[PDB]
């Protein structure tokens, strides 16, 4: 079995842009290697076919390299409607192809740290029995950030889910929610809830918190 | 002309079966290398059989033996019949021509496969209350099974800073959603800030207005 | 006089899997033995018949195909397989009775930076019938509109070439193989041991 793997999981771009996507094999599958690009919510869209062979109608600023291990689509002038998620497929072993865990190429921007807001569970949630507490990390970019829940200064692992956007159109910011469940019965046997943000527009970790009588 | 119409997905309880269909036109699919791969909710291509154009059928270690992929020359319709469904196989299904060394160049528009135990069940929408320049707010629309709900903000009029998360599917089965928006804090007290929930699946239609916390 | 099974094993050249080669062995004397235990092959499975009883049988005519697969590739030639060699490339029947030897080629078959002279079929409308052999080079149509010798959308040139370079895998490198079929019918039988 093959194994593809794609190295920028993200990379970011302005357009008119030079961009590089690589590709690599687990073997040498030599020139058998094809490129896709897709956009959310609609199908794969073949870009390269043959390593280097340039898909019928799709624009000629599309390019392919490689013949081995490694290979390469770029980008000539990256253009508006190219912000898109970039898979390789390999066809050595047609026709039980594998593909790329996908480069994903979103809109760059300056750096922008997160505003940090922190949500108690209302008191409508604990009448039902269950605490749900909200962590907000609101406009920042880049996509990268990490939030850590901290329960009376006890770091919380397995109790926790984030959601983040899609590029805002205007902004080209991203926000990010976390939200930490608990039984009413253990969110009532503790003071302090704290959320954590480390960011790279942020100098130190940025900490919003809450007791639970106000 | 050249098309893949795919058809027969929707929700299925662990255990049952769908048939999933793809009509084609510009190609015959007697004469080719026809696969169906699915795209798992965040994750990316994964190859799941294929119908060789002598009609052999080669299938992914995980579907191997619940799935059966046919052919029907004479509507020029590949099908894939998939049994014994498991939570896993969520999913899209995409039908495709693999044209080998080509690119797999030709593919459907997609259908949503869905495998949950889950019994339909409208959110629940619980205040994200704004606490004490700009001040955040918003609901969390939580225990709702299937997707979509939709959300707006004072029925329309209020956009500029609204963000709709992607659900996440908690550890229920049941998705769970929450949506934000940035307001001047002088307005806190003034003006009315209400989320309109819409949950088509239950015929559930929700407005909470959030209220700053005593 | 002995058989010219030096002929096919010990040649330089070998057939593409496509074209594959048979060389019809008659009216001579065979020691299976000398290649059961030459310890220099890589797989050596036979069906309907034992290797080492194979030098105390006669047939009337013993067929020796040859030709050259990738590694994962030498599963198929077996009786009841599918796959793009056995369906379009080298089929075996599935009373078959005879010897299926491979052995792993690197050394000659693969040259550094591609030896591009090996093919395989891509490309068929059906599966082969066993023991068939199909040489065509016509454009595939994959669609409803005839291709007319133009390669291009639904119009594929329907052999492929292994890369086969030193610097590859090992079920991915060059096998060399040998199909050695045992008939017997009712006439004269010339294939026997000592
Ligand atoms: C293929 O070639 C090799 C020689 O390069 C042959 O091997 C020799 O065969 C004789 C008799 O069996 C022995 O005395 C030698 O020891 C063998 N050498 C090796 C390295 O095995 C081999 O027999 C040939 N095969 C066929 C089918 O003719």
């Amino acid at each position: 079995d093959i194994q593809m793997t794609q190295s920028p999981s993200s990379l970011s771009a302005s357009v008119g842009d030079r961009v590089t996507i690589t590709c690599r094999a687990s073997q040498s599958i030599s020139s058998y290697l094809n490129w896709y690009q897709q956009k959310p919510g609609k199908a794969p869209k073949l870009l390269i076919y043959a390593a280097s062979s340039l898909q019928s109608g799709v624009p000629s600023r599309f390019s392919g390299s490689g013949s081995g291990t490694d290979f390469t689509l770029t980008i000539s002038s990256l253009q508006p409607e190219d912000f898109a998620t970039y898979y390789c497929q390999q066809s050595y072993t047609t026709p039980l192809f594998t593909f790329g865990p996908g480069t994903k190429v979103d809109i760059k921007r300056t750096v922008a740290a997160p505003s940090v807001f922190i949500f108690p569970p209302s008191d409508e949630q604990l009448k039902s029995g269950t605490a749900s507490v909200v962590c907000l990390l609101n406009n920042f970019y880049p996509r990268e950030a990490k939030v850590q829940w901290k329960v009376d200064n006890a770091l919380q692992s397995g109790n926790s889910q984030e959601s983040v956007t899609e590029q805002d159109s205007k902004d080209s910011t991203y926000s990010l929610s976390s939200t930490l469940t608990l039984s009413k019965a253990d969110y009532e046997k503790h003071k302090v809830y704290a959320c954590e943000v480390t960011h790279q527009g942020l100098s130190s970790p940025v900490t919003k918190s809450f007791n639970r009588g106000e | 002309e050249v098309q893949l119409v795919e058809s027969g997905g929707g929700l299925i309880q662990p255990g049952g079966s769908l048939r999933l269909s793809c009509a084609a036109s510009g190609l015959i699919v007697s004469s080719n290398y026809m696969s169906w791969v699915r795209q798992a909710p965040g994750k990316g291509l994964e190859w799941v059989s294929v119908l060789y154009a002598g009609g052999s059928t080669d299938y992914a270690g995980s579907v191997k033996g619940r799935f059966t992929i046919s052919r029907d020359n004479s509507k020029n319709t590949l099908y894939l019949q998939m049994n014994s469904l498991r939570a896993e196989d969520t999913a899209v299904y995409y039908c495709a021509r693999d044209a080998a060394v080509y690119g797999i160049d030709v593919w459907g528009q997609g259908t949503t496969v869905t495998v949950s135990s889950a019994s339909t069940k409208g959110p629940s929408v619980f205040p994200l209350a704004p606490s004490s320049g700009t001040a955040a707010l918003g609901c969390l629309v939580k225990d709702y099974f299937p997707e979509p709900v939709t959300v707006s903000w004072n029925s329309g009029a209020l956009t500029s800073g609204v963000h709709t998360f992607p659900a996440v599917l908690q550890s229920s089965g049941l998705y769970s959603l929450s949506s934000v928006v940035t307001v001047p804090s002088s307005s806190l007290g003034t003006q009315t800030y209400i989320c309109n929930v819409n949950h088509k699946p239950s015929n559930t239609k929700v407005d909470k207005k959030v209220e700053p916390k005593s | 006089n002995l058989c010219p099974f030096g002929e096919v094993f010990n040649a330089t050249r070998f057939a593409s899997v496509y074209a594959w080669n048979r060389k019809r062995i008659s009216n001579c004397v065979a020691d299976y033995s000398v290649l059961y235990n030459s310890a220099s092959f890589s797989t050596f499975k036979c069906y309907g018949v034992s290797p080492t009883k194979l030098n105390d049988l006669c047939f009337t005519n013993v067929y020796a195909d040859s030709f050259v697969i990738r590694g994962d590739e030498v599963r198929q030639i077996a009786p009841g397989q599918t796959g793009n060699i056995a369906d379009y490339n080298y089929k075996l029947p599935d009373d078959f009775t005879g010897c299926v030897i491979a052995w792993n080629s690197n050394n000659l078959d693969s040259k550094v930076g591609g030896n591009y002279n090996y093919l395989y079929r891509l490309f068929r409308k059906s599966n082969l019938k066993p023991f068939e052999r199909d040489i065509s080079t016509e454009i595939y149509q994959a669609g409803s509109t005839p291709c007319n010798g133009v390669k291009g959308f639904n119009c594929y040139f329907p052999l492929q070439s292994y890369g086969f370079q030193p610097t590859y895998g090992v079920g991915y490198q060059p096998y060399r193989v040998v199909v050695l079929s045992f008939e017997l019918l009712h006439a004269p039988a010339t294939v026997c041991g000592p």
